[PDB]
């Protein structure tokens, strides 16, 4: 007789990292709102990471980001249009630079979301990492207003936490947006406001940088009569409170006993 | 509908060309399937007058003496060759399109035939080949070439949708083109009537199936062949000319989508009676078929004293007896509106489809009857020199169309356009509507022939098609969806990931028809189908599938015969019907299996399929288990039920050998489940940062005892600190007490907050050992490092 | 912004014909060659799980699902319903009795034909590129007014492809929806809205996009045919 309850041949079964699951969940949410996902380089130049985004040398703002500087000969960093871009190299402290790289190479209107790994020089603890992930969006076009920004984040809240979810915006400062704001979502099941990220209307000086640089490369300017908004958020923060991960250090810890738990999550 | 170019051009005199006309009609909503060119008549074909026709003794042939400029003679066996008519003579030397051969002078029964008189078919102007073309004796000067009176024509084959029955008449199409700006030349009814009584009467016995009926009176008729212009027009229209009067009725029908029929008074009697057919009443319709009328067939009947006889099938086909022929001198002209539904059923019933029924089903201008009478009568007078009575007999009084409220603002609001008020109302007016009011909401009343214009939307489409759909701008909407629509796609998404996970593992997707052979319910041993078709494509497709697997199994065989696969692993997700419609998932494994190609050792069959399934289930993050149970279609020795998250959702096993044998298949393993599978949320369990404790143990169990039962026991007893439990060896033989087997297990105990004391593991492995023996099991080994 | 929802393959004449303005003995009914069904003890359930009574049939189009959706949800919304449909026909190299359609429906305050032309425009751009253009012409459907047929300029094939139909939802379809909602105790929701819908054949695309010559391959189940599409994502 054949025992049907006997274990069958042991083929392997895979799984995806908590962060990939979460990242995927956020990209599809925005895809439904017409946003396309584009990625950028991890090793950036100070120009795209700081200068173009209105964050200059010896300025209080520069203190908000703890940069890892890089040294290395014979490394080719190439700009938006495949040109050799010259600057002091660094590991990106945010995904924002990619938004300048996109604008110089494309013409408005458009809506983009750029997920990515970012680095900050910090002491890694249960809620702090030096290597983590962010997701930033950018919508540029004639007539884009703050109302449209509040609308997008509203749709984000509704999608992550339900119809009974509500967003809240308050003023905050960022060198690359004005007005600027921080947004929080009412997580109804947790009965508390969660601070998710920042956002604001692209700063006049960011568009000038884009065009000025476009002109340098021979491209006609495209950001003269447009407005636009941008927001950015941390992925780990969501991933933790959504999957219930207590220690941010698990993400890069590579323990199979941790990762395997997320096999069932699609 | 064949729309002959030169004919339509008689109403819309300014048409640019057929190519442009086609483009014009496309935008108005009518698509042409093709554009044919049609009357290539050779110069060798001339017009000849038949002076006399002499029969050739002992033959059925006749010797026609023709005035064809010069007097020639032609032999012909046509049932209608007779003196006093015009014929199309093909002079010797003429290459004919129709008969594809060369015409020559030839000897036929003692007479030398100079060419040959032609039939509609031989000339290539029509399919009919049972007789000579008959033209009026004086249509043309004997000898003058036909081409000169019969030029080529371009004919457009239009698609005319159900909403526009008025387009089943050339004037109808003409009025649309008119709204675009073309000039409309409507024909005038030149009548010279005379006040005198109608020699018959009308009795409408069913005003429900004939809401408007009218009869006209024409007498002093001289029936003859139609003018060349009317013959050319009819042939192009796909119709064959008969004679003077019948042709007028076909010409006016096409002209205005109003079928009509002339009855020879001789057969009418005292009058026409529109009534239902009586049981068993018969009628020999024009087609020659003697039919048997059904009590629901509307009939045009004539009566005499107290007798009522069927004259024709109302609005479908006329009787062959009263048909207008040569000796007919006076007729009664039928022109009416019948109920679509009634005509429809009768038409289907008798397997008839005529130009008449076709237009009556779609509908006819409820008030176009009278005007049609004047037109046909007028032509009869002109063509057959008829004397026409002034009065018409009319039954019915249809109410004119009702007014529709029109808001130009709303038109624009719905289209997203901004056509100015004035410009919109002028469109409506060009189309024939009467617009009342000063705005903003007008009272627009549609023409009687536009049966499709009833609502305001109908009117906004008119503004759109005349302005052009091209003029509607592009745009995208922006809005927050109403709350209940949120999350509405979770299901679709869940099933689509399932398919993706399946193809990822290695399963190949298959699509199979929803239909099932009822006999299969037998071959496979299943309950019979619950839904069967009343009109199946075939007997083997006469039912709706109750299971998915039968089909997979068949495509498997079909593959083996066509190509000889060494293996296959398929899967299908699809609807299944039984009590309720439900979605199923099913797969099948067959063939050699997995292993090194250049080696013989292979993984295959039941435990391989069960592997792909356990693998599949870990990815979906669900608990999967197989308990043995019998299934009619499965193999008794390899048959079990699938338990997902603790519930029975389907089976898994080897195909029953007998079914295998009957179908000539090798063994096959398969499974079938009912989707959607349970959904299990994420409960994160922070893993212990402290070392596990290992231990090995074997259980001696009587051969029949299921591995699953043992596993459950060791597990339930191992305690809250058991982390992993695995089977590494299955043995049964010496010196194991015969009729027994041993199950080797690698166990792992782990304490979350701290490391375990040996006494904890020990004491714990004792709870297992205890309950293990209390069930009657022995311990072949335990506490092995 | 469109969500995908599926519907049942076995439908009732009400949802498949009656609610969508296609009544008994009417020319329009002739456009669809219906497979009628007979069978005792089969439960067909309506939008709100109610037992729906009607003469059963295999759906001739996905449109019925659009009525089922409207009775159970409130506007505004945008949906796309892919599905298998059946028609009694003689299966040849370009004709099947069993095939698939995809229909969409957007309903809300202010939805206009311009928005319909915009959607199909976006469809063309996505399938065939920036150099793609759409074309609309009038056509008749009992459930839309205005009505239209649309074709896409396939630049690489250098020819206009007739893709499908579309139009603005017919007034009578919304009345059917509400009237039926009222029957079930739901308040009416389609009084001041407008909406557009389109529908298209999948096989037609699939063939001309993957280069499949015979429509009969789809349900033919030949591994030598299916395996060729392993690389397509
Ligand atoms: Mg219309």
């Amino acid at each position: 007789r054949v025992d049907v309850s006997l274990p069958g041949a042991s083929l392997f079964s895979g799984g995806l990292h908590p962060i990939t699951l979460m990242e995927r969940e956020l990209v599809e949410i925005f895809r439904a709102l017409g946003y396309q996902a584009v990625e950028g380089p991890e090793v950036e130049s100070e120009f795209f990471n700081f200068d173009a985004l209105n964050i200059p040398e010896h300025h209080p703002a520069r203190d908000m980001w703890d940069t890892f500087w890089l040294t290395g000969e014979g490394f080719r960093l190439e700009g938006p249009l495949g040109e050799e871009v010259e600057g002091r190299l660094l590991l990106r402290t945010h995904t924002s630079p990619m938004q300048v790289r996109y604008m110089v190479a494309h013409t408005p209107p458009f809506r983009i979301v750029v997920p990515g790994r970012v680095f900050r020089f910090e002491q890694t603890d249960a809620t702090h990492e030096a290597v983590f992930h962010q997701l930033e969006g950018l919508v540029v076009g004639e007539g884009i207003a703050m109302a449209h920004l509040k609308g997008a984040i509203y749709e984000l809240a509704q999608a992550l936490f339900g119809p009974d979810s509500k967003v809240r915006f308050q003023p905050v400062y960022f060198p690359f947006v004005e007005p600027g704001a921080q947004f929080a979502v009412w997580w109804p099941e947790g009965g508390k406001w969660l601070e998710l990220g920042g956002a604001g209307m692209v700063h006049p000086k960011v568009f000038q940088a884009v065009d000025a640089y476009r002109e340098r490369l021979g491209l006609p300017p495209a950001y003269r009569g447009v407005t636009g908004f941008a927001f950015g958020l941390g992925v780990e923060r969501l991933a933790m409170l959504r999957y219930g991960i207590p220690d941010i250090r698990y993400f890069f810890g590579g323990r199979l006993k941790f990762l395997e738990q997320f096999k069932g999550v699609l | 509908m064949r729309v002959p170019f030169s004919w339509l051009k008689a109403y819309v005199p300014e048409l640019e060309s057929p190519e442009v006309l086609e483009e014009r009609l496309a935008g108005l909503g009518f698509e042409t399937d093709r554009i044919e060119r049609v009357f290539p008549i050779p110069r060798g074909v001339v017009f000849a007058r038949v002076l006399e026709a002499h029969p050739i003794p002992g033959t059925r042939l006749k010797r026609l003496v023709l005035d064809a400029g010069r007097t020639v003679e032609v032999v012909s066996g046509a049932e209608n060759a007779r003196k006093g008519i015009g014929v199309a003579l093909a002079l010797p030397g003429t290459e004919l399109p129709g008969l594809g051969q060369k015409v020559g002078e030839r000897v036929i029964q003692g007479v030398r035939s100079f060419g040959m008189a032609l039939s509609p078919r031989e000339l290539g102007v029509g399919e009919y080949g049972g007789g000579l073309l008959e033209f009026p004796e004086d249509a043309l000067p004997p000898g003058t070439p036909l081409s000169e009176a019969w030029p080529e024509e371009v004919v457009l084959d239009l698609e005319v949708t159900p909403n526009r029955p008025d387009a089943l008449g050339l004037l109808g199409l003409a009025r649309d083109l008119h709204a675009l700006g073309y000039a409309l030349v409507e024909p005038e009814a030149a009548l010279k009537a005379e006040a005198l009584p109608l020699p018959f009467a009308l009795k409408v016995e069913d005003p429900e199936g004939a809401p408007h009926f009218t009869l006209g009176y024409a007498f002093g008729l001289r029936v003859a062949p139609s003018p060349l212009w009317m013959q050319r027009a009819l042939f192009a229209a796909g119709m064959r000319p008969i004679n003077n009067v019948v042709d007028v009725t076909n010409y006016v029908m096409l002209e205005r989508a109003q079928p009509m029929h002339a009855f020879d008074l001789r057969f009418v009697g005292e009058g026409i009676a529109v009534r239902r057919a009586r049981e068993g009443e018969r009628l020999k319709t024009l087609d020659g078929v003697e039919r048997t009328l059904h009590p629901e067939d509307l009939v045009i009947a004539g009566w005499r004293g107290e007798e009522s006889f069927p004259l024709g099938l109302a609005g479908v086909m006329g009787g062959a007896e009263s048909e207008v022929r040569e000796d007919t001198e006076a007729i009664a002209l039928e022109v009416a509106c019948f109920d679509p539904v009634s005509i429809r059923k009768t038409a289907r019933r008798h397997g008839l489809r005529t130009e008449a029924s076709h237009r009556f089903e779609r509908g006819v201008d409820p008030l176009g009857q009278v005007p049609a009478q004047r037109r046909a009568l007028s032509l009869l007078q002109a063509l057959a020199g008829a004397r026409v009575a002034e009065a018409l007999l009319e039954a019915g009084s249809p109410k004119p169309p009702e007014a529709i409220p029109f808001r130009p603002e709303y038109a624009n609001r719905l289209l997203g356009t901004s056509y100015p008020e004035a410009e919109q109302i002028a469109i409506l007016k060009r189309l024939g509507c009467r617009v009342e009011g000063e705005g903003p909401t007008y009272r627009v009343t549609p023409p009687s022939h536009r049966l499709d214009l009833r609502l305001e939307e109908d009117l906004v489409e008119e503004v759109a098609r005349i302005q052009g759909y091209e003029t509607i701008p592009l745009a995208l909407p922006a809005f927050f969806p109403a709350p209940d629509n949120r999350g509405v796609e979770a299901p679709y998404r869940k099933e689509q990931r399932l398919r993706e996970v399946l193809s990822g593992l290695g399963f190949q997707e298959v699509y199979t028809y929803s239909f099932m052979d009822p006999e299969d319910a037998r071959r496979f041993r299943l309950d019979p189908p619950r839904l069967l078709l009343l009109n199946p494509l075939a007997p083997e497709k006469a039912a709706l599938r109750t299971h998915l697997f039968p089909g997979l199994v068949r495509v498997l065989k079909e593959n083996l015969d066509l190509d000889r696969p060494e293996r296959a692993l398929l899967f299908e997700v699809g609807r299944v019907f039984r009590e309720r419609e439900e979605t199923h998932l099913a797969g099948l494994l067959f063939g050699e299996g997995v292993g090194l190609p250049w080696a013989k050792e292979r993984l295959s069959g039941y435990f391989l399929l069960k592997g792909y399934l356990e693998a599949l289930f870990a990815r979906l993050g669900l608990a999967f288990r197989v308990e043995a149970q019998a299934f009619p279609f499965l193999h008794p020795g390899v048959s079990g039920r699938v338990l997902v998250e603790g519930e029975e959702v389907g089976f898994l096993g080897a195909l029953h050998p007998e079914i295998a044998q009957e179908l000539e298949l090798p063994p096959v393993h398969l499974f079938e489940l009912r989707l959607p599978l349970p959904d299990k949320p994420l409960a994160f369990q922070d893993p212990s940062r402290h070392p596990a404790a290992f231990r090995d143990l074997a259980v001696v169990v009587p051969a029949p005892t299921p591995y699953g039962e043992v596993e459950a026991l060791v597990r339930e007893a191992a305690g809250p600190y058991l982390e992993s439990l695995a089977l590494f060896d299955l043995y049964q033989g010496p010196p194991l007490p015969e009729g027994h087997k041993s199950l080797a297990f690698h166990l792992r105990f782990r304490h979350p907050k701290r490391t375990l004391r040996d006494e904890e593991v020990e004491e714990a492995v004792s709870r297992v050992a205890e309950a293990l023996r209390a069930r009657g099991f022995g311990l072949r080994g335990l506490d092995t490092p």
